[PDB]
């Protein structure tokens, strides 16, 4: 004034910020005014790839969360041987170891828440966060490429 | 056309383419011468290797 | 080096060358170249054878 | 002034734009449931409601002149609720947005399952000033230091 | 100057180778078999874009193929549970079957005798033993189955592982981003890198 | 930038793009300066002792 318206729406668309689709898209014709922008972009060809490189090794580490040992008893156982230690012494012690291990596994898923009358508790909780994950995976490679493309961290 | 050278170558160239232108050359011278050095050429060369 | 393929445009082978051449004449260286380678182829062839 | 249009689209694809509300758713119706088978599962449906309302417012115033206590409580004071809008959004995605993405200070949860919640305006920070801070980043910085290659040449 | 010588050586070887080649074967083988070979580049596209869709539940998610098979759908339909057979089966076949003939009736007798045949063999290491280590990374497986378609389924496988424990781990992602990997030796400024960084992760 | 906030919006802002513009123009340039100083001309320091 016136117216216108036409348608647108259906269914629802139905209506919507029109006015501002028009703003950007002319300061896009800035951006064709002049240089370097092409610069980047010609040699961008698959280089993107090499983007599509770390978002790997996220993706990897993302099942490497909390997903890996050591830490338990296996382983442790281983150781044983060884065981014891030786011587011597010384012181020491003792050783041992342990264990357990085992566990379971469941499975779941769921869821729712419505209502509708729901309502304050999403006014409510839009305004909450708390970093307690909850797991799992969609989550941990979104969140780890979040704040793992933000500064880590 | 024209032619030369135209045409030649351128026309072829364109057609076709480749280258042519240128280478280286141118101127120186050387050659002248040369040419014209080579214009002189045949100009001693046959002459002389012909009186 | 890509601008030291150039042996090969451118040268280559053969050685270285150259070229250178011268131118040349014829041839031229370238052829040468072309061629160468072849050678070787041769060687083878050578050884075868043886036868 | 690329980036810094960039940011003038962003601030208005902001708190300004679905998926996440139902159009659309329607558308788825167709687708529608769922178927078958188974296983488981639951149922579924779707729703729605749309529508619303626108318103316007513006205031404022304171003164015092007395109202003075106030001023020196809330001076002290902060807090990330935005409030909105327009020249608000631009002056601090500039901010924070210059400093370290980072991101809006307003979390963004509600997971459950196979997301669009977030993928919404989660995609949305990350994919922006991600490309835009390593733009803004390796434009002037590279830009710069090519131009110091240059003038060594 | 040287050239020569170386060349021578280388021639021669060449021668041878051449012778072878031529021779033849028966038936064859180459193709056909690097149809085989583009199309396992689509399959590590595919256990990536499902891998996101963690085995419990799930039949709202999806991705397009895009030009080529449109089995996925059906493929789809009962999702994840025939994805325990779906990129495992397909994947390691085609794979196993086409591009080992090929890289190795190819070349098989070929790298006798120089160093650039010892890497190129090498080759014959890395597409090998990574990827008989993915087929072993799904089928075990043984046986189973596949056809158509029915039935679907499944068964186983287983085987062983465990013891011691371881005992049981995560076989599946183990299998995702060793393919990955594979798309890693698809191109180029990685090498780069690495090249360069010799005595010079010393630096770090 | 400081751990001071600096509020109260309104509208038509000379109130916040005081201190506000102030603080990103300032940090942003001076950052993105002390490094790509510090950091560009050791790199290309670099190109020249490898040229």
């Amino acid at each position: 004034h016136l117216l216108y318206l036409l348608i647108c729406a259906m269914g629802l668309f139905v209506h919507e910020f029109f006015y501002s689709l028009l703003l950007f898209d002319l300061v896009y014709r800035e951006e064709t005014l002049l240089n370097v922008i092409k610069s980047v972009t010609r040699n961008g060809r698959p280089i993107i790839l090499t983007a599509a490189l770390a978002l790997i090794l996220v993706y990897l580490f993302s099942i490497v969360g909390y997903l890996f040992f050591k830490d338990d008893f296996i382983l442790e156982v281983d150781r044983l041987p060884n065981e014891t230690a030786g011587p011597e012494t010384g012181e020491s012690l003792a050783n041992d170891f342990l264990y357990s291990d085992v566990c379971r596994v469941e499975t779941g898923e769921n869821c729712t828440s419505p209502a509708p009358k729901e309502e304050l508790l999403p006014v409510e909780e839009t305004e909450q966060d708390k970093e307690h994950t909850c797991e799992t995976l969609l989550m941990c490679i979104v969140t780890v490429l979040s704040h793992g493309l933000r500064s880590g961290g | 056309v024209k032619d030369s050278t135209e045409y030649t170558g351128p026309e072829s160239y364109v057609a076709e383419m480749i280258r042519e232108r240128n280478l280286d050359w141118f101127p120186r011278m050387r050659a002248m011468s040369l040419v014209s050095s080579d214009s002189e050429g045949e100009q001693n060369e046959l002459r002389n290797l012909q009186e | 080096e890509k601008q030291k393929k150039e042996e090969i445009l451118k040268t280559t082978c053969f050685i270285c060358g150259l070229e250178r051449d011268k131118f040349d004449n014829k041839t031229v260286t370238f052829e040468e170249h072309i061629k160468e380678e072849h050678n070787m182829w041769h060687y083878l062839c050578f050884i075868v054878l043886v036868k | 002034a690329l980036a810094l249009i960039l940011v003038y689209l962003f601030s208005i694809v902001g708190y300004l734009f679905f998926k996440d509300d139902f159009i659309l758713e329607v558308d788825r119706l167709p687708n529608e449931t769922a178927g078958p088978e188974t296983g488981e599962s639951l149922a579924n449906d779707f729703l729605y409601s749309d529508v619303c309302r626108v318103e316007t417012g513006e205031n404022c115033t304171s003164p015092a002149p007395k109202e003075e206590l106030l001023p020196v409580e809330e001076t002290e004071q902060d807090k990330e609720h935005t409030c909105e809008t327009l020249l608000m959004c631009i002056v601090t995605v500039l901010s924070h947005g210059l400093r370290s993405g980072g991101g809006v200070g307003d979390v963004l949860r509600k997971p459950s399952k196979e997301e669009p919640l977030f993928a919404a305006r989660v995609i949305y920070d990350l994919l922006f000033f991600f490309m835009v801070i390593i733009i803004v980043l390796n434009l002037i910085f590279g830009v710069i230091i090519d131009t110091f290659a240059d003038l060594r040449s | 100057d040287f050239f020569l010588r170386s060349e021578d050586l280388f021639n021669e070887m060449n021668w041878q180778k051449k012778l072878r080649a031529q021779p033849v074967l028966y038936w064859c083988a180459r193709n056909m078999s690097f149809w085989s070979s583009i199309s396992f580049n689509l399959a590590v596209l595919m256990n990536l874009l499902v891998a996101f869709f963690y085995p419990f539940k799930g039949v709202r998610g999806g991705t397009l193929e895009p030009h080529w098979s449109g089995l996925l759908w059906t493929a789809m339909l009962i999702s994840l549970a025939i994805v325990i057979a779906l990129p495992k089966p397909h994947g390691i076949r085609a794979l196993i079957a086409s591009t080992i003939l090929r890289l190795i009736f190819s070349v098989g007798l070929q790298p006798t005798l120089f160093l650039l045949g010892a890497f190129n063999v090498c080759n014959k290491i890395i597409f090998l033993m990574s990827f008989v280590g993915n087929c072993g990374t799904f089928t075990r497986g043984y046986r189973a189955m596949v056809l158509d378609v029915e039935f679907l389924y499944h068964l186983l496988y287983l085987l062983i592982c465990a013891m011691g424990l371881f005992v049981h781990e995560f076989f599946y992602s183990l299998l995702l981003f060793d393919l990955v990997y594979r798309e890693e030796t698809l191109l180029n400024v990685i090498k780069s890198v690495t090249r360069n960084g010799r005595p010079i992760i010393l630096t770090a």
